[PDB]
């Protein structure tokens, strides 16, 4: 398939170079795998998620999404227009209040729950959570997100925005998940973007076009970004049948475009996710 | 935590 004038984050996920704007993929689209999308919540109502997104879990008086960030967040995952995984069927958490706050007990609560949850759903291709979120270094967070890749989630972790070395953050410090870094469209490590040797990947983070609340479109730069393109990544090649959730990270590595980002401080991977979509 |  070849979705026409994309955005240019879905665009170079199925390119070997930079510069092109058309998204190429098996017409599968992710169908038969789940994502989580853990964060603000989502707004399932928006026209873009076709009745696929549903939101399972809120610590917080309402599930709405009043921030904006998760319904972004799931739009890149497997939004017709925006998403990797167009049909993917989404799953929202919201772990964070409408400020984008959330204290690491809930973050925690929320990872487990997912652990449990999956079992409540039908996802035969397979899990995915998506955590474009994080704070300072938490051994219990981290942990947690050990425990929900364990339990055979594809877990995918946004590496931070501080540019500075994400082992001081937590999840993206945590070294059994997949820690996403983010990259502009002329193959520049985004300059805010975490960096270090716990990253396993990057994707696009800059300028990118997805979903808001209110039934509308924005675009909003972040490491956030760059963490639903892996995920949906993901979800897409475990209903191909090409990875597993417990090897699909690795998978993604072997498999990315190599050495294109700039940038890249020395020890860091320069590894950018690509689909290998060959028609 | 914060959202990314
Ligand atoms: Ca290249
Ligand atoms: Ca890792």
């Amino acid at each position: 398939a070849a979705q026409t004038n994309a955005p240019w984050g879905l665009a170079r996920i199925s390119s070997t170079s930079p510069g092109t704007s058309t998204y190429y993929y098996d017409e599968s689209a992710g169908q038969g795998s789940c994502v989580y999308v853990i964060d603000t919540g989502i707004e399932a109502s928006h026209p873009e998620f076709e009745g696929r997104a549903q939101m399972v879990k809120t610590y917080y008086y309402s599930s709405r999404d009043g921030n904006g960030h998760g319904t972004h967040c799931a739009g890149t995952v497997g939004s017709r227009t925006y998403g990797v995984a167009k049909k993917t069927q989404l799953f929202g958490v919201k772990v964070l209040d409408d400020n984008g706050s959330g204290q690491y007990s809930t973050i925690i609560a929320g990872m487990d729950f997912v652990a449990s949850d999956k079992n409540n759903r039908n996802c035969p291709k397979g899990v995915v959570a998506s955590l474009s979120l994080g704070g300072g270094y938490s051994s219990s967070v981290n942990s947690a997100a050990a425990r929900l890749q364990s339990s055979g989630v594809m877990v995918a972790v946004a590496a931070g925005n501080n540019n500075a070395d994400a082992r001081n953050y937590s999840p993206a410090s945590e070294p059994s998940v997949c820690t996403v870094g983010a990259s502009d469209r002329y193959d520049r490590r985004s300059s805010f973007s975490n960096y270090g040797s716990v990253l396993d990947i990057f994707g696009p983070g800059t300028d990118i076009l997805s979903t808001w609340i209110g039934g509308s479109t924005r675009s909003i730069s972040g490491t956030s970004m760059a963490t639903p393109h892996v995920a949906g990544l993901a979800a897409y090649l475990m209903t191909l049948g090409k990875t597993t959730a417990a090897s699909a990270c690795r998978y993604i590595a072997d498999t990315a475009n190599k050495g294109d980002l700039s940038n890249i401080p020395f020890g860091t991977v320069n590894l950018l996710a690509y689909n290998n979509y060959q028609a | 935590a914060a959202p990314f």
